[PDB]
């Protein structure tokens, strides 16, 4: 729709299928047309490239949607079967320098 | 003695009607937010003691008579902004939403919206106009009263940050809402042509031209 | 709401990014990198 | 190299300054009320310029 989105900050949702390699993106509750198919054993790092136009730019919301594991259940082996989203201290934001 | 930039002659274009709208709406929304924060309630009678407000109905249910004087500051703001010649360009997504088409307590948190520093100088100087308007009206009121002086009547740069705060923040909120709408605001004109190749364009050449002219005048004086 | 059996047997993972209001979305890219 | 380049028009008109003030100060030290030292300083620095 463009323009007004202030009802809630633009929520781009990244969905990864580790069994098929399908990369689908959810934007404000609707699936986007762009999809990426990757090859087996690919290690994908969650990443955001942004140019700062405000003091608050973006936020890594580590959560879950209906019928999907959170990112922690895939990142960590000890939390493989835990549907509750988590953010252990090991995970942290890195920047290219 | 401050003169505000007069703009009574200038008129708003029709393409700015769509901007006049939704800003009538947004100002009504934020005014209702302030009222509900103060405990104002939707009551048909406007009694201050019981805190019942008949203006809580949405903008569409609001009457046009109170929509005037309401739209008045918005009208003068856009009029003055155009009076400098500054141009605003509307983007396609605006008309897309146009054709797309109890009370509603949704408001926009505009604090994190940021303008450029050019837009900041823009807002500062147009806000200086706003302070000049206020100073002119207060000067007229005070000379009519014939006695007194006001501490904030001092010149704009003489005002402090907290004193400027109201005028500045209303300046940014209007220009930021404009930017998020997509009306591309810029200065009236851009440099048609600058004579950079001019050898006299530099300071040194003009200085030494003045110097040689004055020293030759002094020469014919000294001959005299 | 969500089916626990499907939910435990699935291998799909999700994270989301909130672009804050006032930050131009055209200057923000979201996804995965290797 | 960060700028600081007078044009050749600059330099020719500077030479015009030098020549014209020489013409002025030709035998006029008596008229100059002891500022003749200022003229002498000015002509040195111009000679270096």
């Amino acid at each position: 729709p463009g323009q007004g989105r202030n009802n809630n900050g633009l929520e781009i949702g990244c969905v990864v299928d580790a069994a098929s390699g399908l990369l689908t993106f959810i934007a404000n509750g609707k699936e986007l047309s762009t999809y990426y198919q990757v090859e087996p054993s690919t290690k994908l790092f969650p990443a955001v490239f942004a140019q700062a136009t405000s003091p608050n730019v973006f936020q890594f919301e580590l959560g879950r949607i209906k019928n999907v594991m959170p990112l922690s259940a895939g990142l960590f082996k000890s939390e493989h079967k835990n549907p509750v989203p988590q953010c252990p201290p090991r995970l942290h934001v890195q920047f290219l320098s | 003695n401050p003169q505000p930039v007069d703009t009574s002659n200038i008129t708003i274009p029709e393409k700015l009607e769509y901007f006049i709208n939704k800003y009538a709406e947004h100002s009504h929304d934020k005014w209702s937010m302030d009222k509900l924060a103060n405990g104002w309630i939707y009551g048909e009678i406007y009694s201050d003691s019981s805190k019942v407000q008949p203006l809580m109905k949405p903008y569409k249910l609001l009457s046009e008579k109170e929509k005037e004087i309401y739209r008045w500051p918005i009208k003068e703001s856009l009029k003055t902004m155009l009076a400098w010649g500054w141009r605003i360009e509307r983007t396609r997504e605006g008309d897309s939403m146009a054709l797309y088409n109890g009370y509603s307590p949704r408001a926009i948190d505009m604090s994190n919206v940021t303008l450029s520093r050019d837009l900041h100088a823009m807002a500062e100087m147009m806000a200086e106009n706003y302070h000049n308007i206020w100073a002119k009206k207060k000067k007229m009121e005070l000379e009519s009263k014939g006695g007194g002086n006001h501490p904030l009547l001092v010149p704009y740069d003489t005002l402090t940050a907290k004193e400027k705060a109201k005028d500045r923040e209303k300046a940014q909120d209007i220009l930021k809402f404009l930017q998020i709408n997509g009306y591309a605001v810029s200065r009236g004109f851009k440099d048609l042509e600058l004579d950079t190749p001019s050898i006299e364009k530099r300071f040194a050449y003009s200085f030494l031209q003045q110097l040689i002219r004055y020293v030759d005048e002094a020469h014919q004086y000294i001959l005299e | 709401r969500d089916d626990y059996d499907f939910l435990m047997q699935t291998s799909t993972y999700y994270y989301s990014v909130r672009i804050f209001p006032g930050q131009e979305p055209a200057n923000v890219w979201v996804g995965w990198i290797t | 190299c960060s700028g600081g380049h007078a044009s050749n028009k600059e330099k020719e008109m500077v030479t015009s300054l030098f020549c014209k003030l020489g013409v002025l100060v030709r035998h006029r030290i008596s008229l100059f009320g002891n500022d003749a030292t200022s003229i002498v300083n000015c002509l040195h620095i111009l000679g270096q310029t």
